[PDB]
């Protein structure tokens, strides 16, 4: 019976602080409407005024579903701004109230609570740990763990998935371990869904859980998900390639055994398309991913070789963008540092020398040194075959010596020393 | 897509 | 043999 669209913040406060049930609802919805426009939700105002612990009390009203809905929405939108704003919501005691709301028989209310808990947890690790500490995980999973999720609207599923993802998201600290153990089985299952937003959200969640110590990598790999990650990595028609790749790249920063789960699940067969993908970001992340594989054991470098990936790295090292070329360098250096003499010979056959040397004119010190170390590594294989003299002439006759000599008049002492060592040892 | 990037950390229900 | 590089490293 009123113009809730055109109430003022003042009107709201009087409305809320009233003892009349209908004006309370009316106020709460006027609030909701203001927070729902684009042009500057008066968020600070609402807090200033001391409404949050009233809204929080409204969440408690089982008697009045509409007032639960209206405050949930209102709080959600507060909680979707700054840390201070989000904090006001938390300071108000929203969290345990929202968790109680998760079990409402009204789906629209439950899902509003889910959405709010997503934002609280999305702030960072502290509020995320608070949401987990207050007991959010069991009820969230109960909504998704099911014989009947099929009965959930896709918007809801996506909403839950995104919230779960936020619960898996930051570090310093990473999430509690037993919460992750509890959640992972749902994630693994959601990785077989067909909705592209569910898939992307759960893949990014897996990606976060795989970004840290070996211990974390290990709990993910043990679920048996990695073959599924590789099937997604192959879905070149979908945007899901990116998160699946992130998660696979993360897995191969772990133990040799963890890296070997990726290889055995059959990931390397996908890489020819990943390194030729026109989307340059995918090139980079696949080249980064490669470089941690060529940093692995000799039988692992050999699988990279057997799948024909080495001419692809050379290709990338030669003709891709500088960011992706950096990663190419890392793959080469790790390869030369861990590889057998044969493996190194084959790399030289694939035309590694010139593109590798081209990148010595790079204005990045860390990368000049790893190029020099890789060359140095190639010369040691040449020592063992007595071909150092051959390798020297060739490097001289393709401009390589110019680029190494160039480096003696460089400012960094290390670059100067490493390059001088090469000139001495092999070009004197 | 738009689905290739990380999801947003915070989302507002608008409009 | 070299160190693996984490995503932070890129």
């Amino acid at each position: 019976n009123q113009g809730t669209v055109n109430w003022s913040v003042d009107d709201i406060v009087k409305g809320i602080n009233s003892s009349n049930v209908e004006n309370q609802l009316q106020a709460t919805q006027a609030a909701r409407k203001l927070l729902s426009r684009e042009k500057q939700p008066p968020i600070d105002n609402i807090i200033r005024a001391g409404l949050i612990p009233k809204f929080v009390s409204f969440l408690g009203r089982t008697d009045c579903s509409p007032i639960q809905f209206e405050s949930a929405w209102a709080l959600t939108n507060i909680a979707s701004g700054t840390s201070e704003q989000t904090k006001a919501v938390v300071d108000g005691g929203a969290i345990p109230a929202f968790i109680s709301l998760l079990a409402s028989p009204h789906a629209h209310i439950s899902e509003q609570a889910v959405w709010a808990l997503g934002n609280i947890a999305g702030d960072g690790s502290v509020f995320r740990d608070l949401v987990i500490k207050y007991g959010a995980v069991d009820p969230l999973l109960a909504l998704l763990a099911v014989p009947d999720m099929s009965s959930l609207a896709c918007g809801y599923l996506r909403n839950l998935t995104w919230t779960l993802s936020n619960l898996c998201r930051n570090k310093n600290p990473a999430p509690p371990i037993d919460a992750v153990e509890q959640i992972l089985p749902t994630l693994v299952r959601l990785l077989h869904h067909d909705d592209p937003e569910v898939l992307a959200d759960t893949c990014w969640a897996i990606s976060y859980l795989t970004d840290g110590p070996n211990e974390r990598i290990g709990m993910v790999v043990k679920t048996g998900v990695v073959p599924q990650l590789v099937k997604l990595l192959g879905a070149s028609e979908l945007p899901i390639v990116t998160p699946a790749l992130r998660a696979i790249g993360n897995i191969v920063t772990g133990t040799d055994e963890q890296t070997q789960v990726v290889i055995d699940a059959g990931a390397l067969a996908v890489f020819p398309s990943l390194l030729t993908n026109p989307k340059t970001n995918i090139q980079k992340e696949a080249t980064w991913t490669m470089s941690n594989i060529t940093a692995g054991r000799q039988d692992q470098i050999q699988q990279v070789v057997n799948h024909g990936l080495v001419p692809f790295l050379v290709s990338v090292l030669s003709k891709a963008d500088f960011k992706t070329q950096k990663e190419a360098v890392w793959a080469v250096t790790n390869y030369t540092s861990g590889g057998t003499v044969e493996q190194i010979v084959y790399l030289v056959h694939c035309g590694i020398i010139e593109p590798l040397m081209n990148l010595l004119t790079a204005k990045d010190t860390k990368i000049i040194l790893v190029i020099l170390d890789a060359i140095s590594n190639i010369f040691q294989a040449a020592e063992k075959l007595g071909e150092t003299e051959k390798l020297s002439i060739m490097i001289e006759e393709c401009g390589g010596l110019d680029k190494i000599e160039a480096l003696q008049n460089h400012e960094n002492e290390s670059v100067y020393k490493a390059s001088l060592s090469l000139i001495e040892k092999y070009f004197s | 897509s738009e689905l290739a990037e990380q999801p947003e950390r915070k989302i507002t229900r608008n409009q | 043999r070299n160190q693996k590089r984490k995503h932070d490293e890129i």
